[PDB]
DNA sequence: AGTTGATCTCATATGGAGAAGGAGCAGAGCGAATG
RNA sequence: AUCGAGAGGA
DNA sequence: CATTCGCTCTGCTCCTTCTCCCATCCTCTCGATGGCTATGAGATCAACT
């Protein structure tokens, strides 16, 4: 059971990593300091909080 | 905007630090004027460092803002944190 | 008993949450958004996309 | 201004999850016709 | 050389 | 003139349909694909004079 885990929970795990970093991948600080996307919507106006 | 009211923090960035001793060790490496007394070194990377800690490197980073303007600012003018 | 420090959460929250509804990280949420073609095709329906 | 010859070219013979469309159908309410 | 298949490594 | 009746128009389910996606990188071997003969007419223009 243990090497059939091994083996069967990766593509899901890999999958989810994937869609989480194509949803983000543009995210940034900005030199105003608040966090936007590529079409410069605010996110965040201070990064963390 | 105006240049009496630049806004953007006075600390260099981690960026800006790595992209300006790159653009001026590639200047020295292409026979670019030195601004700084030479120990003897020659690595192009290591004179850019000398020249960032003397505050001589000649170049301006131009940071953009995201409603589309810009503040220029001089290496020299800014704190360098490393 | 993991960590992960907030802002990581909170960022990922905030992405999802921003447009006012819950947009899935799935391309029924991620290429619904008003990103440009080519961003969107980097992802997945690479041709009906474009 | 007139004459030659390669060469091409035709033609001959024998799992699953979400999204979108349609049909069913209930029933609201509008307007004509009473009764 | 390409396409496909199979067997392996972390 | 107060129904009443009939007819049009939503919009709420429950299918059928269909389209999409399924970790990263690396090594090796093996099978398969793998395409007339020839003689004629006849148009072109490269190229001699």
């Amino acid at each position: 059971e243990g090497l059939i885990d091994t083996a069967v929970k990766t593509a899901e795990t890999g999958y989810i990593q994937r869609r989480l970093i194509k949803s983000m991948e543009s995210v940034m600080v900005k030199y105003d300091a608040t966090v936007r996307n590529s079409i410069n919507q605010v996110v965040q106006l201070r990064y963390g909080e | 905007q105006a240049n009496q009211k630049r806004i953007t923090t006075p600390y260099m960035t981690k960026y800006e630090r790595a992209r300006v001793l790159g653009t001026r060790a590639l200047q020295i490496a292409m026979c670019a004027p030195v601004m700084v007394e030479l120990e003897g070194e020659t690595d192009p990377l290591l004179i850019a460092m000398k020249e960032l800690k003397a505050r001589k490197i000649p170049i301006i980073i131009r940071r953009y803002l995201p409603d589309g303007s810009y503040e220029d600012w001089g290496v020299d003018e800014l704190i360098i944190s490393d | 008993g993991s960590y992960v420090n907030y802002r990581h959460l909170a960022l990922l929250c905030d992405t999802m949450t921003c447009r006012g509804h819950l947009m899935a990280i799935t391309r029924h949420g991620v290429n619904r958004q008003d990103t440009g073609p080519l961003m969107k095709c980097s992802f997945e329906e690479t041709v009906d996309v474009l």
